[PDB]
């Protein structure tokens, strides 16, 4: 049975090379439009996440799966960081640095997905593409340490550092395996 | 061994008088290229069974061809327990048919063992190694069984000792 | 046929490699570091542990510690990273498809041939293991199979005695005097 | 005067161009390889693959620079050198059984390929409408056509068979050329004539060969035995039974003198005396060479050790499968090449194998 | 799943009734003129007589090597046999290297038809009848023997 | 180790 | 091109390839394989180099189905993915194959013999709405085969990738009465040898792994011509087995399978359908002419398509059409066998007949007015004018 | 007079070992072999050799799990014997010990997945005929002995002989449809994906997240979490909600002993509850090869069976097999089949223009008083009737044609 | 098929 796809495409969705520049409901910068209705990319990645990372077969259908399965590859490098921390007011300062951090973008080195991902046409694409992309981090990592962290006792609770493990499809936006 | 010796002299020059393969591509089939003594399908391609015998009982049958060379080999059998374990042990090696790319998983009727060389064997392996893999087992087969014998003889004497301890 | 990783990984230096070839892909000394003093410039990009040539070149502002001593790995975490770094940084190849052949010093503790397997087997999920002696291995290179073998590695030195590939157990004499006991000398 | 190993698995046969500057192997597939000599290595050059089988014979016009393949996926193909690059034209043979030889006339207007449908298939060109079609010669033969071989006067061609029989069939295209002249094999010459038929029962008949003036016929058997049918002596056989394994190729390297070889991997001499007609064994070519042996490291001791608990006194080592001649025509020869089943390419001398042996004449 | 239609069509083997298949020619006056080979009394005046060498000749002199008759050869078969499974261990290479090659290409036949019919000791001497005959004739003589298409 | 030298 | 510049294109559109070119050629221009993929991430292949659309089709998205999830837009000869097909023609009439401006030019297609009506109808409304063609034909397969052969009498064993049908045809006039239309070809032979492999161990079950098992079919598999001794072969001796290197690095051992796959052709019952084979099928055909046709019949067998080049095809199908000469004419008289003469004829291109077929009738009937359908009778008719090739629709 | 025949069904998780004619299987023990295994050096045909009556120091069954000192082997791998040397020392203690059954006055009824290799039978008649010298053999397919074994279970008068079987066990999952009793064979599916796959998956889940449980039984726990907190969920992103919301409810403690020192440890088993079962309805969890789902999978076994039959092979999906014991699992497989067969029945009749609204295809799933060794009182009936021994492969066919004689099973034609 | 077989 098929994998959890977004559905959140629609027919008048921007795109960014080739993909989609979903709206999000965030306050960090960037050149994502703002979101009323109460679910953004984001969020559908981090509710699909624990179970997408299970299947191992994932058909691109349309833009935004390429939006949330880069949303779900970086959840795996937040997870990685949140582990060793111990308090949840250092997991935000760990998010934010983490965020801040530039990772490889469709068509360069690194990133795992250069043959189903269409680079940038010129430099101005480009650059949005940098934003969106650092936007989407942001607020990622924003989200996720709401979760990874449990009230009863502040530190990582097992239920989300159990997946430190589990790769998206053996894929990560870092090294392989590092 | 000593008493095999001219037999098995005799089996070895007969073997590497056939064994002179040639690639052939059939004459009854379109395309296929298949060993010419096994399918039996043109008599001019077929040279003369040849039988190599020390007695009655112990031979070697070699059936040439242009592509292709059947070996069946005869074993010494002297009583009922050598007749078992001689089916056995050669059950045991046809099991394993891939891994011996000349034999046959199974023997000629009337004969122990049979091995099928055709001209892919002569071509990618050492033709004179497999000349000496049928001679040694020619030479070995009779030694291994008689150990095979004395290891059932051991295995009764360990179970009559066990047995008739405990009295 | 099938590649299988061949890492000794005595004590002193780490040499990992590929099994068919006749010299190690990748060796370097199996040391961690960890900064001693404070990040003041921060934007660079750091690291909290260091392996290996990065932890040998940067030493000036490290406190060097070795995983194994004397033969018997006293601190699991760093021989992770140094496996870690063994598997993904200088051979870069994936652990969970390879076999691996482990070294051990013969009459070492159970308990650590028993940690290695387990390391191996449910943090790298490698799909086979096998952990060998070493004098053993040093007479299959000297390629003989009788004789005995006099290894004397950085923290451990042992012989053992071969004949026709029987080697005498109640005859193999370790003791625990090697490179590193030379250089405190 | 070298030997050079182009791959592990046999080869089927080789080619040779005018110059003697390019082959064209077998590497056992359907695929023909062309290498090129480079000074003293070899270089492939060209990949030919349109064959679906194995190819089993390929032959290269001097002249016209023209390959012929024929494979066992009973087609044969005609490659041309347009620029760059051979393309090849597809030739009509209709046979329903593999081919198994091929050889262009010497004039290299039509050429012969023998079969496993127990026919020959001479084809020649239509240039009215640009169409390579055949002629079968089927008469008298009962089985494959192994080996052929053309007469100097491009009319009558050799033809072995496994039938056990060697036969001078008569191959005039009264459309490619003029009525031929009157030779001491017949003269009356139609297409698909029957000139000579030896008398052999015993053995297939691996390799024929004319003479240099094509009035001598030679074949080799499978009895072991290689014969020689004269011509201007009422067509007389005159036989020789060697006691070695049997030949595979021959040629006339002299109008005298034979050079065979065989499932011995190594190439012998025969000659021949007209004024007795009788065979005799000029003896072995190949001086018998050392193999250096060579010290075991400790990882291939214990490599052979575990899994498994040079004999031959030759260049090649498995049978010779094909000899040509490379110079010098078949009037007076002083190069020939060798191919066999062991992937090797051994180009040999005649002046320097008559130096070696002083025990060795040439007749 | 099975078959429920017939399928014996499939066991009639047409390629036995084949009209191109390979037919071994003989000669006519092979065919009409049979010969009768060795004389068997000859042979054993020759051998009550004491005459190795001239009876094992005697043997060889003329052979169905031609007819079609498998009693004549069963016949003559049988009589070689019988020079060559008396003869002293000793005295064979003697009577071996005083045959022309044909008369080893002929021996060496008749060997090889002496294993198929094995006695008590036939085959014992019929090995060193064979070492002897291959040391004077090589494999060639076993070849000869292997591609023949008449057999004695 | 545990008893006896370090390691 | 006929004398208007318009160029005649001929398309072939087969279930498991597509054979494209233009009018009088000797060669298909274009032959590649009929399947539309799409792109999807896997767990086991790691690719990052190769630009991979989101639509992949033909030639490019069989070499790079490791990356893909493939699909045929054909199947049986019907068209069950119309998205699908109208991607794989939009990629043959585009620039990187036949190049051609589809407002200016006329085409001619195929179907098979016995097709539901609304596939051609569909086609062809595809073929003068969406591509605006300016001409279109629909020609038989079985006499587009005997007009590349050369002959106006025969019967055509076409056995495509997928489908079987043999089609009689006697001087020139069809007998539709004696179609017959078996379902199994390449495809089914495909899925029963992912069967038989799968007994060994081996498991193909991605979209992408169909098309190594027929690129495996095609190298080793071969039809036996004594099955007796074939099962012999396969059972005493060890000469069958044959390795194969997968693209992703395994070698796999084939055995018997090599003859027991394509052997469903002539024993259908090995995948479970209730009839005759091919060989037994072709009789029947035959003998359900009238008396004065068979002997001609039996003379002009025409074989076609690619699934007829397995190694010993033609010779098997000549011995099973004579032992059933031999039992059911004869009854059992071997004397009078000899003098039964079949022709089996099986041209060396013999993988690409209909197109060849295709291009001699497009090169005869490119200048004529009354031969095609124009886009003008489509405008003024609709569907109704396929009556002009002889099938009645309204 | 006759004694009653031997049955015994040897699946790869546990051997069901009975005479025939009784109710329920005599014994069930684990398929495994305790010998003596020291470290040795060269092949595996090589170290087995023991000198003097050192092989006969084995134990099977229950018996070999104690053994703390031996090892122990489990020669069955997916159903498929791997190893020969302790599968005849496994069938010898099983004759000469268990069934106490001398073996020539017994005919005997083994077992066998579909897709077993002809060697393996020809391997088993070998052993049995020769070795063990049975007057009769019969090798019958597993899943088609489980259907006779829903009748007990089931009203009067509505015990059909046609229905889809479904035998999920510990190293094979086959769906076998029969119609009429005549074992359709070329719609057979088989998928080595089944009980020790959850079992290895489920342990790998508790290890990534859990700690203290003693490496030693880190697969003994994940049998006894499997066999006990695993259920069926209707959706697998929402039991992550229901579970990550309120995980104080959801979330239970698993509390074994230690069997060294007699403590105890306790773990949490989550997620674990439903991610287990669920890699019958998505078979990547285990074995990225398959990639369909069981309901598909038995969807196109019955579709590919003649039309008439279509219909009541529906009507009585039969489960079989320890594997099948998932709470919700039948009933999960119903939605899904219905689902299908309802989508499939709609199309059809919009295609036919909207005149006539068919039949709804009843979808059932049966679960029945026996699945546990549902195969093994399949056989005690088969092997019990006076039939059985005319479908036997008596001895002298042995002695006359070879082990060829258990070569074909209903699954290849020909 | 629309009817019988999947085509
Ligand atoms: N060529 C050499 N000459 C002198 N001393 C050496 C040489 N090579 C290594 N050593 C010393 O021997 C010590 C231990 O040897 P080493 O090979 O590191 O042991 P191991 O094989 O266990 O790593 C090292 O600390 C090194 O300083
Ligand atoms: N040489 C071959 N041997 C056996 N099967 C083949 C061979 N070539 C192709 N096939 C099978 O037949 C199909 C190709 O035949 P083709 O006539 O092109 O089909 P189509 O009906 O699509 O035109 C392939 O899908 C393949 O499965
Ligand atoms: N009640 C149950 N719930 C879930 N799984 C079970 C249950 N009972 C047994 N199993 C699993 O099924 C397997 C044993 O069932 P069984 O039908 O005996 O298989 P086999 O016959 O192949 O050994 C074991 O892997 C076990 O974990
Ligand atoms: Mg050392
Ligand atoms: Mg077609
Ligand atoms: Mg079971």
């Amino acid at each position: 049975m098929p994998a959890y796809h977004s559905s959140l495409m629609d027919p008048d969705t921007k795109l960014i090379g080739n993909m989609a520049l979903l709206p999000i409901r965030s306050q960090f910068k960037g050149p994502a439009p703002r979101e009323t209705k109460d679910t953004d990319i984001v969020d559908e990645a981090i509710y699909y996440f624990k179970a997408n990372v299970f299947f191992k077969n994932y058909e691109i259908k349309n833009e935004a799966d390429r939006t949330l399965i880069y949303i779900t590859l970086y959840i795996s490098e937040c997870l990685k960081k949140l582990q060793k921390c111990n308090s949840k007011s250092q997991g935000e300062k760990e998010m934010y640095t983490l965020g801040i951090t530039n990772f490889p973008i469709p068509g360069e080195p690194g990133f795992p997905l250069n043959a189903i991902y269409a680079k940038p046409a010129n430099k101005q694409e480009d650059e949005v593409m940098r934003a969106y992309l650092q936007q989407l981090r942001q607020e990622t990592g924003l989200r996720l340490c709401e979760k990874v962290f449990d009230p009863q006792n502040d530190k990582p609770s097992k239920w989300w550092t159990c997946f430190v493990k589990r790769q998206f499809m053996n894929k990560s936006l870092s090294g392989p395996g590092q | 061994t000593a008493t095999l010796r001219p037999y098995l002299s005799a089996v070895r020059a007969t073997l590497q008088a056939a064994l002179c393969l040639e690639n052939f591509s059939s004459q009854v089939v379109e395309r296929h290229n298949k060993p010419e003594v096994e399918v039996r399908s043109s008599k001019e391609l077929l040279l003369q069974p040849v039988t190599i015998s020390r007695n009655e009982k112990e031979k070697v049958l070699i059936e040439g061809s242009i592509n292709s060379v059947r070996v069946s080999i005869a074993v010494k059998q002297a009583d009922e327990i050598e007749k078992i374990l001689c089916h056995k042990f050669m059950r045991f090696m046809m099991m394993r048919a891939e891994n011996f790319f000349i034999l046959r998983r199974k023997p000629v009727e009337g004969y122990d063992i049979s091995f099928l060389i055709t001209n892919f064997h002569t071509e990618q392996m050492y033709k004179h190694k497999l000349v000496d893999f049928v001679i040694h087992f020619m030479e070995e087969i009779d030694k291994e069984i008689s150990e095979m014998k004395l290891s059932v003889n051991a295995r009764a004497r360990i179970v009559a000792e066990e047995f008739l301890k405990n009295f | 046929d099938i590649a299988a990783l061949v890492v000794d990984n005595g004590s002193g230096m780490c040499k990992a490699g590929f099994a068919g070839d006749d010299a190690p892909r990748a060796v370097f000394p199996s040391i961690v570091g960890r900064p001693r003093h404070q990040g003041v410039m921060v934007g660079m990009g750091q690291k909290d542990s260091y392996v290996g040539d990065e932890a040998q070149s940067k030493r000036g502002i490290l406190t060097l510690k070795y995983p194994i001593e004397h033969g018997i790995v006293t601190n699991w975490d760093d021989m992770e990273k140094i496996w870690h770094h063994t598997f993904y940084n200088e051979l870069r190849v994936a652990p969970e498809e390879h076999p691996v052949l482990l070294t051990e010093a013969p009459l070492n503790p159970k308990a650590n041939r028993e940690k290695m397997t387990q390391i191996m087997f449910e943090t790298f999920n490698t799909p086979a293991m096998y952990v060998a002696i070493q004098a053993v291995l040093s007479l299959y290179a000297s390629g003989r199979t009788t004789g005995i073998v006099m290894d004397s590695g950085d923290g451990v030195t042992h012989t053992v005695p071969i004949y026709e590939g029987y080697a005498l157990p109640h005859a193999i004499l370790r003791l625990d005097l090697a490179g590193r006991d030379l250089t405190d000398y | 005067m070298a030997y050079h190993s182009f791959l592990v698995e046999p080869i089927s046969c080789h080619a040779w161009n005018k110059d003697r500057t390019q082959i064209a192997i077998c590497p056992n597939n359907h695929e023909v390889h062309i290498y090129e000599k480079s000074g003293a290595k070899w270089t492939k050059v060209h990949e030919l693959k349109e064959h679906n089988g194995q190819v089993t014979g390929i032959d290269w016009a001097p002249e016209s620079n023209r390959i012929v393949t024929c494979g066992t996926d009973r087609n044969a193909y005609v490659w041309t050198l347009k620029g760059r690059t051979w393309k090849p034209t597809l030739v009509i043979l209709r046979i329903n059984r593999a081919a198994r030889c091929v050889r262009w006339a010497p004039n290299e207007n039509k050429f012969a390929v023998g079969s496993g449908s127990r026919v020959i298939s001479i084809c020649y060109f239509e240039q009215e409408n640009d169409w390579w079609v055949c002629k079968h010669i089927k008469k008298p033969i009962r089985s494959t056509v192994l080996s052929l071989d053309w007469h100097p006067n491009n009319v009558l061609l050799a033809a072995g068979s496994c039938d056990f029989k060697c036969r001078i069939f008569s191959a005039y295209i009264k459309e490619v050329e003029e009525r031929p002249a009157p030779t001491p094999w017949g003269s009356k010459m139609p297409f698909g004539e029957l000139m000579f038929e030896s008398s052999s029962s015993c053995g297939w008949v691996h390799g024929v060969c004319f003479s240099a003036s094509g009035s001598r016929v030679a074949w080799v058997s499978h009895d072991s035995t290689v014969c020689l049918a004269d011509a201007d002596k009422k067509m007389a056989v005159a036989t020789l039974a060697s006691e070695t394994l049997p030949l595979l190729a021959l040629t006339f390297i002299t109008d005298n003198s034979l050079v065979a070889a065989g499932h011995d991997c190594f190439p012998v001499l025969f000659t021949y005396d007209a004024a007795a007609g009788m065979l005799s064994f000029g003896g072995r070519l190949d001086v018998p060479k050392q193999s250096s042996q060579r010290g075991l490291t400790a990882r291939e001791r214990f490599q052979n050790l575990d899994k498994k608990a040079a004999g031959l006194d030759s260049l090649h080592k498995n049978s010779v499968s094909q000899i040509s001649v490379l110079s010098g025509g078949k009037a007076k020869c002083s190069q020939f090449c060798t191919t066999g089943m062991d992937g090797g390419m051994s180009i040999w001398d005649v002046k320097s194998l008559e130096s070696a042996l002083k025990d060795l004449k040439i007749k | 799943a099975r078959n429920t239609l017939s399928s014996r069509f499939r066991r009639v083997d047409i390629d036995e009734f084949d009209e191109n298949k390979f037919v071994d020619e003989q000669e006519e006056a092979a065919a009409a003129a049979a010969e009768p080979g060795p004389d068997p009394s000859e042979v054993d005046g020759l051998l009550r007589q004491g005459d190795m060498l001239r009876a094992f000749h005697a043997a060889l002199r003329n052979s169905p090597v031609n007819t079609k008759n498998q009693a004549v050869k069963e016949r003559a078969q049988g009589v070689v046999l019988k020079v060559l499974t008396n003869f002293k261990s000793s005295e064979i290479e003697q009577a071996v290297q005083s045959l022309d090659r044909n008369g080893v290409d002929l021996l060496m036949k008749y060997i090889y038809k002496g294993f198929e019919k094995p006695t008590e000791n036939s085959s014992a001497v019929l090995l060193q009848w064979h070492e002897k005959a291959l040391a004077v004739g090589g494999l060639g003589s076993i070849i000869r023997v292997l591609t023949a298409r008449k057999t004695v | 180790w545990x008893a006896x030298c370090p390691a | 091109m006929d004398s208007q510049g318009r160029k005649v294109v001929v398309c072939d559109n087969g279930t498991g390839f597509v054979k494209c070119g233009y009018a009088g050629s000797n060669f298909p221009e274009h032959i590649f394989p009929a399947l539309v993929g799409r792109p999807i991430i896997r767990s086991t292949t790691k690719v990052g180099n190769i630009e991979i659309k989101d639509l992949m089709v033909g030639d490019e998205a069989s070499e790079l189905r490791s990356m893909l999830e493939v699909n045929y837009p054909m199947e049986n000869g019907i068209v069950r993915n119309w998205d699908d097909m109208k991607h794989l023609w939009d990629y043959t009439f585009g620039p990187e194959k036949l190049n051609i401006d589809t407002r200016n030019c006329k085409i001619l297609l195929t179907e098979p013999p016995m097709n539901p009506t609304k596939n051609r109808e569909k086609i062809v409304e595809v073929m003068f709405e969406t591509y605006q063609f300016s001409g279109v034909y629909v020609a038989i397969q079985a006499v587009l085969t005997l007009y590349a052969q050369g002959l106006l009498t025969g019967v055509v064993v076409d056995s495509g990738d997928g489908v079987t049908h043999i089609c009689p045809v006697y001087e020139g006039f069809s007998l539709p009465h004696l179609t017959r239309r078996l379902d199994i070809a390449g495809r089914d032979i495909t899925r029963y040898l992912i069967k038989l492999l799968l007994l060994r161990g081996y498991a193909f079950n991605h979209s992408a792994d169909f098309e190594t098992v027929r690129m495996i079919k095609e190298k080793l598999c071969y039809v036996g011509y004594n099955i007796e001794q074939e099962q012999k072969l396969a059972l005493e001796t060890t000469v069958l087995v044959e390795s194969y290197t997968l693209p992703d690095g395994r070698i796999i051992k084939v055995g018997g399978e090599r003859f027991e796959a394509p052997e469903a052709l002539f024993q259908p019952h090995l995948i479970n359908v209730e009839g005759v084979g091919v060989a037994e099928l072709l009789f029947n055909t035959i003998q359900a002419a009238d008396i004065d046709t068979r002997s001609e019949f039996y003379k002009h067998i025409v074989l076609s398509g690619g699934s007829t080049m397995y190694p010993g095809l033609p010779s098997r199908l000549e011995r099973e059409l004579k032992q059933l000469y031999l039992e059911r004419v004869l009854k059992g008289d071997v004397e009078k066998l000899s003098k039964f003469k079949i022709r089996i004829e099986d041209p060396p291109r013999r993988k690409h007949m209909v197109f060849l077929g295709g291009a001699v009738l497009a090169d005869i009937m490119k200048d004529k007015d009354n031969f095609w359908m124009t886009r003008q009778e489509y405008q003024e008719k609709g569907v109704r004018v396929l009556e002009k090739l002889g099938v009645t629709v309204r | 007079g006759r004694l009653p025949a031997c049955v015994v069904d040897c699946g790869t998780g546990y051997t069901k070992l009975g005479y025939a004619g009784n109710t329920e299987p005599q014994f069930i023990i684990p398929s495994c072999i305790a010998i003596k295994e020291s470290a040795k050096v060269g092949d595996q045909a090589q170290r087995r050799v023991m000198k003097g009556v050192d092989d006969l120091d084995f134990f099977i069954g229950d018996e070999a799990i104690e053994k703390p000192t031996y090892a122990t082997k489990w020669p069955i791998r997916h159903g498929i014997v791997e190893d020969w040397d302790l599968m005849e020392r496994f069938m010898e203690q099983v004759i000469f010990k268990y069934l106490r059954a001398e073996p020539e006055d017994h005919y005997f009824l083994l077992t066998e997945p579909p897709l077993n290799t002809p060697e393996n039978r020809e391997y088993t008649a070998e052993i049995m005929f020769e070795s063990f010298n049975v007057p009769g053999l019969y090798i019958a397919v597993q899943a088609v002995l489980a259907l006779a074994a829903s009748w007990t279970s089931r009203q009067v008068g509505e015990r059909t002989l046609t229905g889809t079987v479904i035998d999920s066990g510990d190293g094979v999952t086959h769906v076998i449809p029969v119609a009429e009793g005549y074992v359709i064979g070329s719609c057979i599916k088989h998928i080595p994906i089944a009980g020790r796959d959850i079992t290895y998956f489920i342990q790998q889940l508790l290890r990534d997240r859990e700690v203290g449980i003693p490496p030693e039984q880190s697969l003994e726990t994940a049998k006894a979490v499997k066999e006990r907190y695993s259920y069926v969920c209707p959706d697998l992103v929402k039991e992550f909600n229901k579970y990550d919301t309120d995980g104080s409810k959801w979330i239970k403690q698993y509390t074994g002993i230690n069997a060294i020192s007699k403590k105890e440890f306790s773990i949490d088993v989550g997620y674990e509850r439903f991610l287990g079962p669920e890699i019958f309805f998505h078979p990547e969890f285990a074995n990225p090869d398959f990639t369909q789902p069981i309901s598909e999978v038995v969807d196109e076994v019955i579709q590919n069976c003649p039309i008439d039959v279509r219909r009541p092979l529906y009507k009585n999906i039969v489960l079989s097999g320890g594997s099948t014991m998932f709470r919700d699992f039948g009933r999960r497989l119903q939605r899904d089949l219905k689902r299908t067969v309802d989508a499939r029945l709609k199309l059809s009749e919009e295609l036919s223009g909207g005149r006539l609204k068919p039949k709804p295809i009843d979808v059932q799933v049966i679960t029945h008083h026996m699945q546990r060794y549902a195969v093994w009182f399949g056989g005690s009936m088969l092997a019990s009737t006076p039939e059985f021994y005319q479908v036997c492969h008596t001895k002298k066919d042995y002695e006359e044609i070879g082990p060829s004689i258990c070569r074909h099973n209903p699954v290849f034609g020909v």
